[PDB]
RNA sequence: AGGAGGUAAAAAUGUAAAAA
RNA sequence: CGCUUACCACUUUGUGAUUCAUGACUGGGGCGAAGUCGUAACAAGGUAACCGUAGGGGAACCUGCGGUUGGAUCACCUCCU
RNA sequence: CGGCCGCAAGGUUAAAACUCAAAUGAAUUGACGGGGGCCCGCACAAGCGGUGGAGCAUGUGGUUUAAUUCGAUGCAACGCG
RNA sequence: CCCGCAGAAGAAGCACCGGCUAACUCCGUGCCAGCAGCCGCGGUAAUACGGAGGGUGCAAGCGUUAAUCGGAAUUACUGGG
């Protein structure tokens, strides 16, 4: 029902480095505007759907569950800030949707069609002896 | 017919497929038999049918038939298995002998007790 | 990140040996989801949001009065998605 | 009684609302 | 006796053949119908059906060409002699 | 699948696993046919007056209720028992 | 192997009973639980599920499983289309 946005001040590691690709000499001098984060699994906010993130195969997170998210996307190291505090709760977010199974399924009317269709079958089956 | 198409091709004799492909000439084999479950039969009948899916002594994956109401298997017990269909459950071609190491007799079967292997009640 | 709180008992209507209670819809839970809440045709849900439920398995008084309270909060997290 | 012509138009399904 | 030479087995290397396990994914099939879509075929099945071929199409199938009968149908109204 | 042939489409040769207790032919009694023939009925047509719109009486479904007794509930239940 | 003691003492179960295939009723469960080689039995009277009584077969053996030939003139030379 009611859900607020946590992201624990301090709690997540921020680091900043240069950026890849082209474009002068401001994306291999000061371009280290460009982030890459640090998400421990050590962190552990609702400590049991945490456990859900570790042994989930995906990428921007490693074997330990450090969740690492290169952004690079904009000069603007704010931009990329906000862009990867998006990614994180793109990431995590996305993971906590719990799809719901509930199965099976039962026959309703089968019995309404098909018993009879047999009792049907087992009234004709009366040819033999006299 | 014609005899001169009968020495040079003589008469095909019908290579009929043994129904039961545990191993051929074995009369009973044992597995580790997991998977317990419980599927429905086919138009005719109604139910609910206990099988088992048995990894055999030779490595054969094949599904089995419980004959009765004692159900003494659970993930594991190793059980004997002769062959048997029951037609019913389109997919399974064996029975898992009630008498076997793990799978004891079933109860109050005081009438027809070598099948089921119940012993004499002496009383 | 988004530290999630389903805190029931609230603006409730629950009328009731096998329940059978309604849910108040000029309240709980906002427009951006409560049109998504108001916009699901299931025929168990009527055309003004006082949601007949009729949960009848649960047996127990106590016990349907929280099997359709779950009966309700499932169909909100489905409907809040 | 032989005979030749012409005369006609679209329309599914049989759990079908009753379960989760 | 020692040594030497030819031959052969184990071992070795390279390259093929075949067979058997296994492989993400993918094709089609059978089976389970208790669902969804349509109703193609069986009556002239509501466009006769089927066969081969080519193209088309969510599905059955549709269409062109040629072929087969394993297709039904001859009621009436005008008129000559 | 392998071989074979082919510009390609594909053709020819030809499996097995698995699955079912059936599938098939001719013919018969029916039944059905937006098949044909013939015939009847307030079936249609030619007419007249009604129901359905309104109010009330009465029966039923649904709903409600401590109970609203139960059964009938296409034609052939519903001013029925 | 023979003589002698010899209290019946110490010595009978198994399958099946709907048809095929010799042999029946009652009770409990209700297309649920379960049976079965084949067709199939089971929705509150189950001659077929379980049990009970009685019956039939066979016997220190009796069943079930597996395998071969037979039935199968369903590889047909004898003996097919």
């Amino acid at each position: 029902i009611s859900r607020h946005v946590a992201i624990p001040d301090g709690e997540l590691e921020i680091t900043a480095i240069r950026a890849q690709g082209a474009g002068g000499q401001h994306v291999n001098k000061t371009s280290t505007a460009i982030h890459l984060r640090f998400d421990i699994r050590a962190s552990s906010l609702p400590e049991y759907y945490k456990e859900r993130l570790l042994a989930a195969s995906h990428h921007l997170i490693s074997s330990d569950g450090v969740i690492v998210i290169k952004a690079q996307e904009y000069r603007s190291q704010e931009l990329n800030r906000e862009a990867a505090l998006a990614r994180l709760v793109a990431m995590i977010k996305e993971l906590t949707t719990e799809k719901k199974a509930r199965r099976p399924t039962r026959p309703t009317r089968a019995s309404k069609e098909r018993r009879l269709a047999s009792k049907a079958q087992k009234s004709s089956v009366k040819a033999m002896r006299g | 017919a014609t005899v001169n198409q009968l020495v040079r091709k003589p008469r095909a004799r019908k290579v009929a497929k043994s129904n039961v492909p545990a191993l051929e000439a074995c009369p009973q084999k044992r597995g580790v038999c997991t998977r317990v479950y419980t599927t429905t039969p086919k138009k005719p009948n109604s139910a609910l049918r206990k099988v088992c899916r048995v990894r055999l002594t030779n490595g054969f994956e094949v599904t089995s038939y419980i004959g009765g109401e004692g159900h003494n298997l659970q993930e594991h017990s190793v059980i004997l298995i002769r062959g048997g269909r029951v037609k019913d459950l389109p997919g399974v071609r064996y029975h898992t002998v009630r008498g076997a190491l793990d799978c004891s007799g079933v109860k109050d079967r005081k009438q027809a007790r070598s099948k089921y292997g119940v012993k004499r009640p002496k009383a």
